[PDB]
């Protein structure tokens, strides 16, 4: 079968920068019948279905911004974004329409770079509803921060608690290019009621000292 | 205009089979090849095969012969793919595609023996801006939908992807509003878990 080799695996670009992505086929995709290259580029934003950007190597699909440019012939093809916009973050991949099976490239993840943004931290004690049932989850939100690197420390009565902590990250925002993360310390009502002070500490490059949020049960 | 309706997700027990559907609209069903593709979070997309609704002719990827069977129903303008004897390797999102141009919504296939379970929805109230929360804990399988004020409160909202443990997902969503607007203006998270036919509206109330 035809093998589509895509590169690089990922790119981090500042808004306005020109991005180049490669797509190389193990066989020429040039059809001798119409002298057209049977390769297309698609864009897949987080949680969405892939959308057609360019087909026949260089023909933009109706409605596609002209900053998306396709070129190349035979085996070597390229997708260019002349000036990356914050909304352009997504997975980009190629597919050959030359012969079955119509194989895909493994894709290129495009992420955005930007200025610093300190996280807004909020801590939430378990709800009366949950405690009613015997559960006790302590939730901490770290919202709209950049860069992505960060670290949350949970403390119970002034001592670090590591186990039982699960985090979740949002996809990079297509508007402000920031990230948000949730941190959840899952306890039981009985366990929760044997301690007094609960603390969520966020360490981020935007500050040498941690952002601290606490409450007393 | 073109649309390819695919069920959100399907739960299939290991060793069992499943029939995925793809209802087409906005174009003549019999005037285009219908493709099917498999996508796993791990690696690159895979072309499963194609079928032409006007003749029933099919072309398969050698790798999927004996795993996938493509059929069509021209009377309902629907394309189907039968996946046989699923393993964990068969867990993925399956797309139907009109030609190479238009991609369907994609069906999430979860291969598991785990039991479908409705989630518990808990309000997250605070201990110039205030942040509220919604905790959706212990549901299966994916997915769930979460809106604020029936969807009218869209700005300043962050819904975090769920986490998985012992066959149960847990998800949360935060909403940040001007502090002088709450709690005077009520804020409510609307949660729906189709699998367990669960519909919950949780109003966030001050502690």
């Amino acid at each position: 079968d035809i093998v589509m080799t895509q590169s690089p695996s990922s790119l981090a670009m500042s808004v306005g920068q020109k991005v180049t992505m490669s797509c190389k086929s193990s066989q020429s995709l040039l059809n001798s019948s119409n002298q057209k290259n049977y390769l297309a580029w698609y864009q897949q934003k987080p949680g969405q279905s892939p959308k057609l950007l360019v087909y026949f190597a260089s023909t933009r699909e109706s409605g596609v911004p002209d900053r998306f440019i396709g070129s190349g012939s035979g085996t070597d093809f390229t997708l260019t974004i002349s000036s990356v916009q914050a909304e352009d973050l997504a997975d980009y991949f190629c597919q050959q329409h030359y012969s079955t099976p119509f194989t895909f490239g493994s894709g290129t993840k495009l992420e955005i770079k930007r200025a610093d943004a300190a996280p807004t931290v909020s801590i939430f004690p378990p709800s009366s509803e949950q405690l009613t049932s015997g559960g006790a989850s302590v939730v901490c939100f770290l919202n709209n921060f950049y860069p992505k690197d960060i670290n949350v420390k949970w403390k119970i009565d002034g001592s670090e608690r590591q186990n039982g902590v699960l985090n979740s990250w949002t996809d990079q925002d297509s508007k402000d290019s920031t990230y948000s993360m949730s941190s959840t310390l899952t306890l039981t009502k009985d366990e929760y009621e044997r301690h007094n002070s609960y603390t969520c500490e966020a360490t981020h490059k935007t500050s040498t000292s941690p952002i601290v949020k606490s409450f007393n049960r | 205009q073109v649309q390819l309706q695919q069920p959100g997700s399907v739960l299939v027990r290991p060793g069992a089979s499943v029939k995925l559907s793809c209802k087409a609209s906005g174009y003549t069903f019999t005037s285009s090849w219908m493709h099917w593709a498999k996508q796993r979070p791990g690696q690159g997309l895979e072309w499963i095969g194609e079928i032409h609704p006007n003749s029933g002719n099919t072309n398969y990827n050698e790798k999927f012969k004996g795993k996938a069977t493509l059929t069509v129903d021209t009377s309902s303008s629907t394309a189907y793919v039968d996946l046989s004897s699923l393993t964990s390797e068969d867990s993925a999102v399956y797309y139907c595609v009109r030609g190479f141009a238009y991609w369907g919504q994609g069906t999430l296939v979860t291969v598991s023996a785990a039991k479908t379970t409705a989630p518990s929805v808990y309000p997250l109230a605070p201990v110039s801006s205030v942040t509220l929360g919604c905790l959706v804990k212990g549901y299966f399988p994916e997915p769930v939908t979460l809106t604020w004020n029936s969807g009218s409160l869209s700005s300043g909202v962050h819904t975090f992807p769920a986490v998985l443990q012992s066959d149960l997902y847990t998800l949360s969503s935060s909403v940040t509003v001007t502090s002088s607007t709450w709690p005077s203006q009520s804020i409510t998270c609307n949660v729906a878990h189709p699998a367990s036919s669960t519909k919950v509206d949780k109003k966030i109330e001050p502690r």
